[PDB]
């Protein structure tokens, strides 16, 4: 294959060159399993047992005992294929166009396809992650123009059946109104028998900045990870800072047993077998990329928002 | 079937794509072994 | 209705106190040596599960409906919606499970008796009591049916007031 | 006591093989099935071969205790001591053997009833005499009775 | 035997997979110790030896040597068989339910005989946890028609001759007073020369959240953990957050000299031979457990409970 | 004997309960040995 | 013969026959009855039909 195919020949040689998603941060590495789908939809059964009666004594001879059920609960889950196309120079074209220590028409804009396709990589990576923590796509700062997506697939920010908090806008400045929304929405936060595990923290650049401040010799911050403790059986809590929010706060536990996240295992951007080719030097290619996979539980994310108006 | 196994050679497109992924599966792995925190 | 009763979006949230679920296993005590009987049921008529049940033999085969202490065969403790097939433990036998009641506020120890529609009520309703039903755990319901654990021993000799 | 533990110093000589069943310590019943049904349950006092009710309500279980009339429940037939456990047939289940009656009047073909202390008492009725009363010790009767259900 | 019994060649196979008790974490390593015993009683005897007089001079000639006594204490201890029963699918019959990606009737709620015994044995561990911790047994939130039990089968909670805080109800928001009983309890406490050990204290999640408030720059934890150091010679202090706990507070040493854990060497869920079948495709299956073995000496353990009413 | 050891096959059930009640004991010394308070 | 007790081999040889004619008779007219009458019919399930029905 790579005696005839350029392109895939050069893909493999530069796929190391793309670094990590930063997505991996926010999740532990057990959370994350890999699924074999394009596009489609995939049920997940979870199944539960339960007592029904106290144990029954064992004693001289008896036929009646106590019993144990069963449950099933199944879940729906939605995964949508994308796909971009770029342009770049063919590769007999190259001979042509390698200058000084630098390949490319830099009047024209045009990469050799292995440059061309690093970039690319990288642009897509950072979409990918700003949709498993928002739930939604856009490629705006203001974060309009929103692709429309199916159901059933859902952010750590919009996932449905959480716990919800709002600051009122009148109170956006004021760190002990923030904290007490906090602590409210941290008591009706549910993890069960699973309560033992390690907490995230994901906050805006602001946010961040009004935590440092002194609380009203202690920081907010101090007080917020101290806090956290109390629930998670005194555990590690992480604090993560992300430009991708706006006045959001999200808090959710590292645990697989409550918050899993099953991608495809073809969610990272892949080259495409068709590459358009015509009489001139400019050829086009196509990448592929996943959407989809996150599941959690009701009632184990907390979400505060901080209405500024 | 990984593309950081030099030894590897692939055959057609298909077993590409899978490469591709072995090799993304890997890098995740090495990721969080190697992470700190 | 139906037992299974659908996709979530989102998974459902101690070992305590989690057999409340309608599709649960009626036998709080099962046994070996339980007979367990097959029968048709009237896939238009009422939903037999978890009532009792009585012979009604029809011109082709013998099917059960929900029916009263008077005349009741037994209990019906699961049905396959697949074939329409509910599965009875004859009155002969012991029961000691959660049975579908009609009154949200029923205490441990009352004395039971079950109605017209195959449902667990309060045995002070007026009509003559002819079984053994006890109350063996306050009724609760899931959001709406109601649910009671209940025993279940034969017929009383005397209908009781 | 069901198997009351006293040590002895001499053998008692047990040849013998009639009229050797008839006795306090012989739980179980003459005859029983494969397809009998069992429950142990808590109990309180000593049932041991009475007729039991049960009795509801720290909150704990039901249990059971000698009893009898609209609120018989079953017939205990054996007894653990140290897990203070009785084995019992629901009176839903026939049952064959001997059982504790209230005086010697009781004789053959005699409907029986079981009072309010589990014993069994000449007239709804609930079992048939088989033998006459036999008097095992002081004031203990005990009848071989089929146990049917209740009228 | 695995030729001849599935059932078995399952039960080894997917042993490895139930998760480890979190009864655990509440004893030292060396603390628990199995013994071979289903049902009955066990009887512990306990030596000792003192001195009667002071140490004899050797010097020239002498016959009259001052002696050492010695002494016993024999202790009993019961333990109790359980039993449950559970239904699940026959091996032959497996292959007709094999569904993609999962097995079993989702409608029936049937699942194959290494799932079920998985399921069952989760439940039974959970309920093992609560007793050695509680001493109760119960499947209701509230703790309502206990199984009455042997004597002689105490958990920490309920273990007598030890010593008893009690919190009024109209102080059941003033750490001040919570902690002032906490004080009087530790003054109480008699460890004698075994002083220098760990110690190991549980609060229930109510009492967690109290705990890290400011003490009246330090919290009510700093403060609580300090008191215990100056007892226990200054040694480990751990804690650790139970959700089977409500308003009570369990303090006691990880001593093996002052409080032993003598489980049976069956405690933990273990399969019976006895497999109930008919001609349908459901079978029923039988999973043993042994609760007991409990052992602590007197005034060695502080509980504190904080009235609601 | 132990349920661990790949070489190990039990004759009878008695000696299946003896594995089995061995698995869970070397289990909990692993897990303590893994602990790190 | 005075219990109408057979060898396990016989008694299952006649079962099996009979079933296989009760098959037959399924196959051919789409309903299952042990009387002559035709009547006291076994309920089936919906999308099973035989060349009759």
């Amino acid at each position: 294959l790579f005696d005839e195919n350029y392109y895939a020949k050069a893909v493999a040689n530069i796929i190391g060159e793309v670094k990590d998603p930063i997505m991996y941060k926010w999740f532990s590495p057990d959370q994350i399993e890999d699924v074999d789908l394009q596009m489609g939809y995939q049920k997940t059964v979870k199944w539960d047992a339960f007592l029904n009666a106290n144990p029954t004594t064992i004693a001289n001879e008896v036929n009646t005992i106590s019993t144990i059920g069963f449950s099933s609960e199944v879940v729906r889950l939605n995964y949508l294929k994308l796909q971009y196309k770029f342009r770049h120079l063919k590769q007999t074209s190259e001979k042509f166009y390698t200058s000084d220590s630098y390949i490319g028409d830099i009047n024209n804009n045009l990469l050799p396809f292995a440059q061309a396709y690093k970039l690319a990589s990288s642009e897509i990576i950072k979409l990918i992650n700003h949709f498993v923590l928002t739930g939604t796509v856009s490629i705006q700062k203001d974060g309009k123009n929103q692709k429309r997506l199916l159901p059933n697939m859902y952010g750590l920010l919009n996932m449905p059946e959480q716990i919800k908090e709002e600051v009122a806008s009148g109170d956006k400045d004021k760190m002990d109104k923030i904290f007490e929304k906090i602590e409210a929405g941290l008591s009706k936060l549910e993890l069960g028998d699973e309560f033992s595990t390690p907490m995230m923290v994901i906050v805006d650049p602001a946010t961040s900045l009004k935590l440092v401040k002194p609380y009203a010799c202690e920081k907010w911050e101090d007080v917020l990870i101290q806090t956290i403790k109390a629930i998670n059986n005194r555990e590690d809590v992480y604090i993560e800072t992300s430009n991708l929010l706006k006045h959001k706060i999200l808090i959710y536990p590292l645990n697989s047993e409550l918050i899993k996240f099953k991608p495809s295992k073809y969610m990272l951007p892949t080259p495409n077998e068709q590459v358009d080719k015509d009489s001139t030097d400019v050829a086009h290619s196509y990448i592929d990329f996943v959407l989809g996979g996150l599941l959690a539980t009701r009632k184990t994310i907390l979400q505060v928002n901080i209405k500024q108006s | 079937a990984s593309l950081l196994d030099s030894n590897f050679v692939p055959i057609n497109f298909t077993e590409f794509v899978q490469a591709i992924s072995n090799t993304y599966k890997q890098r995740r792995i090495q990721f969080y072994e190697n992470l700190k925190r | 209705y139906s037992k299974s009763m659908i996709e979530n979006k989102v998974f459902s949230s101690c070992f305590k106190s989690k057999n409340e679920r309608v599709d649960a296993y009626s036998f709080a005590c099962s046994s070996y040596t339980d007979k367990i009987e097959e029968y048709l049921y009237d896939p238009a008529n009422s939903f037999p599960y978890k009532r009792g049940v009585k012979l009604v033999p029809k011109e082709n085969s013998i099917y059960v409906e929900v029916g009263a202490d008077t005349d009741m065969y037994g209990i019906c403790v699961d049905v396959c919606e697949f074939s329409c097939t509910a599965y009875v433990l004859p009155i002969t036998n012991n029961f000691e499970g959660y049975l579908v009641t009609r009154n949200p506020s029923i205490k441990i120890g009352e004395i039971l008796d079950i109605n017209n529609n195959g449902v667990i009520i309060k045995a002070g309703g007026g009509p003559p009591t002819a079984i053994n039903i006890y109350a063996l755990s306050d009724s609760f319901t899931i959001n709406s049916i109601n649910l009671i654990k209940v025993a279940i021993f034969g017929n009383r000799g005397l209908e009781k007031t | 006591m069901k198997n009351p533990q006293h040590d002895a110093s001499l053998l008692s000589n047990s040849n013998e093989f009639r009229d050797k069943n008839v006795e306090f310590f012989a739980s179980g019943g003459t005859r029983t099935s494969k397809f009998d049904k069992l429950e142990n349950h808590p109990f309180l006092g000593y049932p041991y071969k009475r007729g039991v009710k049960r009795v509801i309500q720290s909150h704990y279980e039901p249990h059971v205790e000698a009893g009898g009339g609209e609120d018989l429940y079953g017939i205990c037939i054996d007894i653990d001591e140290f897990s203070k456990t009785a084995t019992i047939v629901p009176i839903t289940n026939n049952f064959e053997g001997y059982l504790v009656a209230k005086d010697s009047t009781v004789k053959v073909k005699d409907k029986l009833i079981f009072n309010k202390d589990g014993a069994l008492e000449k007239v709804t009725i609930n079992a048939t005499a088989l033998t006459d009363a036999k008097q095992i010790s002081n004031e203990v009767y005990l009848v071989k009775v089929a146990v049917f259900g209740n009228k």
